[PDB]
């Protein structure tokens, strides 16, 4: 205030400072572009490791003795002696071991150990998540900057939906949000092609066979009512803000905060740290 | 601009846990607080410069409060000021 | 914090910095800002209690500028002090 | 019916307020009844007026009436527009519409606004244009005017009305009034260069100037003189507004020239009119002369000057009403001639016009006026108007000059002399000549050789005429002429000292006469004149007491009539200070008898009133003090001053009960007691004690009490040896007041008095404080405790040092009572960090602990040392040995050293209870 | 669940060990990621240096705004809300001689620091006295030697009466290994020894003087006392460790002081300097 009230020397100096601030903002935009370039470069390196561990989890690939020895050394250094092998376990025959190819409920257990997401999991969701194979992440290069999330389900054996892969997208605002980071923009997701309503874990089902009392017609009814679930992660909040959605926009903003928290948790902890969260050591 | 927001809320809740206040009235209260501070500090500076001591001590503040506030208000402001100084001096 | 040490919620730091920028004296006794902050918080608490009284006079638990003005009206001595 | 009658019957007012406060369905019922009354314009007139009033008041305001509100709105539009509706009903509808626009529809209420717009454009309903004028007055906005498009549409309507010559003259009046409204709104946006607004302004002004050029060229025979006068008035008011407010580029100089010619012709026509008409003529001439003033820069032709001068002479002549008013009461003449009168008329506008001319035009006007007044000398009827025109010309602060100015000036001077001499000359013409001669001399202070003899002769002649003639108007006019003479030249130099004294005497006599029935503003004028006289009062040895005492008595008589008159009071201050500014030794003993008794008269007069506040009373107290101080008074004041002043001042202080009088009288009385001889004062020293006892008592405000302390200082200083029996009275009064008073400054002053008494004698003060009791407790218990409490907040190094010395005496005395007396102050905060309000503190106040007075004063002095500011060894009596081997700090350190030397018996015991931090402060102070 | 963990077949335990090895490999990849980020951040600090130096010159008054930058600042002001900078007619009537009597922006850096939430709480008035002479706050990344970032505080010896050091700098150091989350983790910090002109002007200590003919020792001796006190300039000379005292006393010292020190350093580095103008005017809040 009084700095403005000071003579025009101070005002002109502050005007020059604001011009330099705009120039610094341009430099900061180019800085953010370079950071995204390098981040994508190293995400290309991240992806092979995540895919390899997903193959191990699903049983599509087997470990190797050198990897097992290195993991033994790493566990011994970590002090997490729970993973250590015992002679009683060694007594198990190959036939007993091969009864399950992948780790039973690996992703389900990891998400259960996760602080917030586990709350969203119901029993039917837990059953469905057993068919979840991989979780993938990607960056949005075109248009608005952002990152995309992917899940892989063994749709061939999945009795709930035919979606082979489900992808979740996030968006950021056009310019640089203050403090030099990006602020969220609304998110979009896919729709699940449920095989039937009974298997639809996002829905509770009611079956009715009736003879109408008014028209005396004969009819069989299949009825639907949505319920909360881990797959409510999909069908995300529609739009950031629109005239017709305001009443919806309330819940959209609340669920946007919650879903962005969940997605940040995924991106930072789970996808980069899956082993410890499954075992619970990350707790 | 003056901001005593969180502390105004704390004082209000301590006085009335079930009562709240809107930010505009809070800014008006900040204006009142600033005016009180200005008058007290100005007259306390008057007393400090008047004496060769040339210092605004707690005595200067107490005298300024006694000169400014009415009888009961002055007495209670002095009481709480001395309370705070004694608590702080521990 | 100094405010916590004296039990005050208002920040003794802000009052001391206001005194410094005003430069009301060549030196300030350390107890002086504590005393001044305590007096300011006393008057703020008085005004807030009267504002609660006014909001209750308005059958509401939320204080608004109308309630603050009515509270100032309610207390004659503070009415003349604040004006 | 009951709804209307009850609302318009005390049932009438009860029902009206009940309606207004309802904002209820009950209002909707009575509101429905009133709306039906309004609709039936064929009957129920008075109830319709009442309904309109109530609706106007109601709209200012819970909205159940909304259903019936719109019905009455739609009815009210018709009620306003239908010209057959009654006048007052129409006005009610119109301003109700304006109020509704203000509250509900600040933006256009489309139905009403468009309907009135169309009605004005087509049918020309005058009430509609009046409604629009008030609408622009009240509810429109400049942004709405420019960008809302209302301004352009209105201006187009007005231009169409003015263009359609078939429009009636009254329609032209309405159109021009609305055009003034439009220009007022337009000029409000002085932030030109706004492209849309600037273009709108340019087009509007160009079209308006064209049309107003057309309108004036019109002639209307003799159809209606009043309407024609209003028409010209509003046109020229438009033109004056344009010429004044808008840029020179808009109002070009060629248009100025042609409008000037047309305005001169209009002056001719308006003067020829009169073959309330006169009032309309005066108004139209006011506006025409305003325009002429504004265009005065342009050239003027000889015939043009002749026309202007003759027209103004006809216009400016006093109406018989004004002449009768002035002749009946000279007070009105004094008020108007002095400029204090609020009325503004044609003559004032002529004054404005003449003052503004440039030098060549001004010179030509002066020549023309001199030539005309030469001929008009025989024609007395127009003479006063022409004299006033000459006065206005000469009042123009510019060099009147020209070729033949000398001869015309000789003729003018001779004419003025003849006007003065002639006995049959009418009163007002003589008064105007008297007031005009000073201007004539002033503007020709040069180029008029023998100016000094002529000034002497004219001043003497005018004063003689004022004295001999007994027409009070002439007396006041001559006083004002004298006032004008004073500014013109140094009368003493031109008159000489003897003649100057004679003129002072004569003016004093004139003031004495006219002052009999002067009005308050006339009193102010007389005070100014007397101020002028006083200045010439020679301070040289020629000074005579006759003039001085006459001036003093006049000053007091003039002001005494209206004491509450503040302006007269301040002018009396100025005159009185100019009087007292004289310095001559022997006569300052004559002033005691000369001026002082006049003051006593003022004091006695207020005595019946019990000396309630009066600006004159404050003035006299102030100047008594100023006189007492101004007198040499290096030695004792002459005893005569005491004999006069003491009794009136004693009564004033004993009886008065308001702050200002008590304060001023107290300071004056203190000075009198201080500077007078103690011997002569000694026998009446008792009376001062009665005064002091009265003031210290609570029957007066504390504003008086605090000033008592210095008064007691004076009493003890002058009468240190007679006071002793009276000390008990002073001490008991001051102590009883101190314990009861709570004002900070008052108790500080009273404690200063107690310190003064203790320094005078500590044992005596202790004894009185112990013996005297209030509320059946020893005063020391209350007095010492409150003293210590107050000392915590005393201010000033002087009072701090006095407190230190007094408490040192108390400590040394070491009586039992001073030991037993325990004081309140040692604090522990109340439990909890919660902020204690007054309501809270009523149950949870902070707590204090008590110690003997000696411990408390030791703690206080230690704290003060702290503030002003192995060494931690205990047994400080040994520290003194190690240490021993005018400011507060120095004196207090010396006090502590002496205490450690002497009072070890009690001081050591106190030291043991002392805390370690206090001991550290004591150690560091000992350095 | 320990029971479940025991329930896992030996083969699945081997698979989990392999997955943990993959996680370690991801950790090394994160190390390389952080190295690349540090290098490019250093590059962009070099890029920022010119603008920061220019605004510093503006703040100190060493440089005057040009009309082009003035117009750019004005049009930026028209954006959002900064009309405080719009020069009024009254100021244009002023002359540079009258305005230049005060050169630079008074207490620019002091105000910027005191507007910062966490850090301002540590600045006492005694510290603020030195901050009046602060005219620059610079960043330096310890590319050479141990990793870390260094903060630089600049003063004028001929002007300030406190110390003879024109530049006071603070240093922060990270461990050779990344944190668990992938972010950098901290190592013990260090600070410079302030070259106080005299102990009286020193702001981090309180002194006392006394002189006694002490009979207890038959010594006519003069004594001096120094006591460390709380002050923002304690931000330097950070704590260090001695094993035996480290285990008992300095455990809490590292728990408390290091957290606050690192928080203050990060807040400065990130929030303050990149938005120095907004922080000074408070718009960065």
């Amino acid at each position: 205030g009084y700095v403005g009230g000071l003579p025009k020397n101070v005002k002109e100096k502050l005007l020059s400072l604001k011009t330099l601030q705009s120039e610094l903002f341009e430099v900061e935009k180019e800085f953010q572009v370079e950071m995204f370039e390098l981040e994508n470069k190293f995400l290309q390196k991240y992806k092979p490791i995540w895919e390899q561990r997903s193959r191990i989890i699903s049983g599509q690939e087997q470990p190797k003795p050198e990897q097992i020895a290195k993991g033994q050394e790493i566990v011994e250094s970590l002090n997490e002696t729970e993973l250590l092998v015992d002679e009683e376990e060694k007594a198990q025959n190959d036939s007993e071991e091969e009864q399950v190819k992948g780790i039973p409920s690996f992703w389900l257990t990891a998400l259960e150990n996760l602080p917030i997401v586990c709350d969203t999991i119901t029993d039917r969701d837990a059953e469905v998540l057993e068919y979840l194979q991989d979780i993938g992440l990607e960056y949005l290069t075109d248009g608005r900057p952002g990152f995309k999330l992917l899940f892989r389900f063994d749709s061939s054996a999945n009795p709930f939906f035919t979606n082979d892969i489900l992808c979740k997208t996030y968006f950021y605002q056009k310019e640089l949000g203050y403090s030099g980071d990006f602020i969220y923009d609304h998110a979009e997701g896919c729709e699940i092609s449920w095989k039937d309503n009974a298997h639809n874990v996002t829905v509770d089902l009611e079956m009715r066979k009736q003879r109408n009392k008014t028209t005396k017609q004969v009819r069989t009814i299949e009825k639907i009512t949505p319920i909360e679930s881990f797959f409510n992660f999909f069908d995300p909040p529609k739009i950031q803000n629109e005239d017709q959605d305001e009443e919806l926009e309330e819940d959209l903003e609340e669920r946007l905060a919650l879903d962005y928290s969940i997605g940040e948790q995924l991106k930072d902890k789970l996808i980069p740290r899956a082993v410890d969260w499954f075992t619970g050591a990350a707790l | 601009k003056e901001t005593y927001s969180s502390y105004i809320y704390k004082v209000l809740k301590q006085t009335h846990p079930d009562t709240g206040i809107s930010q505009k009235s809070m800014s008006i209260l900040n204006s009142f607080v600033n005016d009180i501070f200005e008058r007290i500090a100005t007259e306390a500076s008057k007393l400090a410069a008047y004496n060769k001591k040339s210092t605004i001590s707690a005595r200067e503040i107490q005298t300024a409060v006694r000169l400014i506030l009415p009888g009961e208000l002055a007495k209670h402001a002095v009481s709480e000021g001395t309370r705070a100084v004694t608590k702080y001096s521990s | 914090s100094r405010s916590a040490k004296a039990g005050l919620t208002f920040p003794v730091g802000r009052v001391h910095r206001l005194l410094r920028r005003g430069n009301y004296a060549q030196r300030i006794g350390s107890g002086a800002p504590v005393y001044l902050t305590a007096v300011l918080e006393y008057l703020a608490a008085e005004i807030l209690e009267l504002a609660g009284n006014a909001a209750r006079d308005n059958k509401k638990t939320r204080i608004i500028p109308r309630h603050l003005q009515l509270a100032i009206r309610n207390d004659d001595e503070l009415n003349k002090l604040l004006g | 019916n009951e709804l209307i009658i009850g609302a318009q019957s005390h049932t009438r007012e009860v029902a009206e307020t009940q309606l207004l406060q309802w904002c209820d369905s009950d209002a909707s019922q009575v509101f429905k009844a009133l709306a039906n009354v309004a609709l039936q314009h064929e009957a129920s007139l008075e109830s319709r007026q009442f309904a309109l009033l109530s609706l106007r008041k109601l709209i200012t305001m819970s909205n159940v009436e909304i259903d019936v509100k719109d019905f009455i709105r739609e009815v009210l539009l018709k009620l306003c527009l239908n010209d057959n509706e009654n006048t007052k009903i129409k006005n009610g509808a119109s301003y109700c519409i304006v109020q509704i626009s203000a509250v509900d529809f600040p933006d256009q209420w489309p139905q009403l606004l468009t309907v009135i717009y169309d009605a004005i454009s087509h049918q020309h309903s005058l009430n509609a244009m009046s409604l629009l004028n008030e609408i622009y007055d009240d509810v429109v906005s400049e942004e709405m005017f420019f960008e809302g498009g209302i301004g352009l549409a209105t201006m187009e309507i007005v231009f169409k009305v003015l263009n359609t010559e078939t429009s009636t003259l009254i329609a032209k009046i309405a159109a021009l009034k609305l055009l003034k409204a439009c220009l007022l709104q337009m000029s409000s946006h002085n932030e030109y260069d706004e492209a849309s607004r600037k273009s709108f302004v340019s087009q509007c002004l160009a079209t308006s100037l064209q049309i107003l050029g057309q309108l004036l060229t019109l002639n209307f025979g003799n159809v209606d003189v009043i309407s024609q006068l209003k028409f010209k008035s509003i046109i020229y008011e438009n033109l004056v507004f344009i010429k004044n407010d808008f840029s020179r580029k808009h109002f070009s100089s060629e248009l100025q020239k042609q409008f000037k010619i047309m305005a001169i012709q209009d002056l001719e026509n308006v003067t020829h009119i009169n073959a309330p008409l006169l009032e309309t003529v005066h108004d139209c001439s006011i506006y025409i002369v305003e325009f002429l003033t504004s265009v005065c820069t342009l050239q003027f032709s000889v015939e043009e000057m002749n026309k202007i001068i003759t027209s103004l002479t006809i216009l400016c002549q006093l109406s018989s009403e004004t002449r009768e008013i002035w002749t009946s009461d000279f007070n009105t003449f004094v008020s108007k001639e002095t400029g204090l009168a609020a009325s503004y008329n044609v003559r004032d506008q002529a004054n404005e016009f003449f003052t503004s001319l440039p030098n060549p035009q001004l010179s030509l006007i002066f020549k023309v006026v001199s030539n005309d007044i030469e001929h008009s000398t025989c024609n007395y009827s127009t003479l006063e108007s022409l004299l006033y025109l000459l006065q206005c010309i000469l009042l123009n602060d510019d060099e009147i000059t020209g070729e033949n100015i000398d001869q015309s000036l000789q003729i003018l001077i001779k004419t003025l002399e003849n006007i003065l001499v002639s006995q049959e000359i009418p009163e007002l013409i003589l008064a105007r000549a008297i007031l005009t001669i000073p201007r004539v001399l002033d503007k020709f202070i040069d180029a008029l050789p023998d100016i000094k003899p002529l000034t002497s002769a004219f001043l003497a002649k005018s004063l003689n005429l004022a004295l001999k003639s007994d027409k009070e108007l002439i007396k006041s006019a001559t006083l004002i002429a004298f006032t004008y003479y004073c500014y013109f030249a140094e009368l003493d130099s031109v008159l000489g000292p003897e003649v100057c004294s004679e003129t002072q005497e004569k003016v004093i006599r004139i003031i004495n006469q006219v002052s009999s029935d002067a009005e308050e503003d006339t009193n102010g004028a007389l005070m100014e004149v007397l101020s002028q006289v006083i200045s010439y009062n020679p301070k040289e040895p020629h000074s005579r007491k006759e003039i001085l005492q006459a001036e003093f008595h006049l000053v007091f008589t003039i002001s005494s009539e209206d004491p509450a008159n503040v302006q007269v009071v301040v002018q009396s201050q100025e005159c009185l200070e100019k009087l007292l500014d004289n310095i001559n030794m022997d006569n300052y003993k004559n002033y005691i008898e000369l001026c002082l008794p006049s003051f006593i008269n003022v004091l006695d007069s207020n005595n019946a009133n019990n000396y309630r506040y009066s600006p004159l009373l404050s003035l006299v107290l102030e100047f008594i003090t100023v006189f007492l101080k101004k007198k040499p008074n290096d030695g004792f004041l002459p005893d005569e001053i005491n004999q006069y002043l003491f009794e009136p001042l004693a009564k004033v202080l004993a009886f008065s009960t308001e702050d200002e009088t008590l304060q001023l009288a107290t300071e004056a009385f203190s000075y009198l007691i201080f500077n007078t001889d103690t011997r002569a004062m000694e026998p009446r020293l008792m009376d001062i004690m009665k005064v002091l006892e009265r003031l210290l008592s609570l029957e007066v405000s504390d504003s008086a009490a605090m000033n008592v302390g210095p008064l007691v200082v004076a009493i003890f200083t002058r009468f240190s040896k007679e006071i002793q029996p009276l000390i008990g009275r002073i001490l008991e009064a001051v102590v009883v007041r101190l314990i009861k008073t709570q004002n900070i400054s008052t108790e500080q002053n009273l404690l200063s008095v107690l310190c003064f008494l203790t320094c005078n004698d500590p044992k005596q003060t202790v004894d009185f404080l112990s013996s005297f009791q209030i509320d059946n407790t020893d005063a020391l218990t209350l007095v010492m405790r409150k003293w210590i409490e107050a000392f915590e907040v005393i201010r000033g190094e002087k009072r701090i040092k006095e407190n230190i010395v007094a408490l040192s005496n108390l400590f040394f005395l070491n009586d039992k009572r001073l030991q037993k007396v325990v004081v309140n102050g040692n604090l522990i905060p109340y439990e909890g960090d919660l902020i204690i309000t007054r309501s809270m503190a009523k149950k949870m106040p902070d707590r204090y602990v008590q110690v003997p007075l000696y411990t408390k004063i030791i703690k206080l002095f230690v704290s003060e040392l702290s503030f002003q500011s192995v060494d931690d060894v205990l047994d400080y009596d040994k520290l003194k040995e190690y240490i021993d081997d005018e400011s507060v700090v120095q004196l207090l350190v010396r006090f502590f050293k002496e205490v450690a030397s002497k009072d070890v018996s009690g001081f050591h015991c106190i030291y043991e209870t002392l805390s370690d931090s206090e001991r550290k402060v004591l150690s560091e102070a000992l350095l």
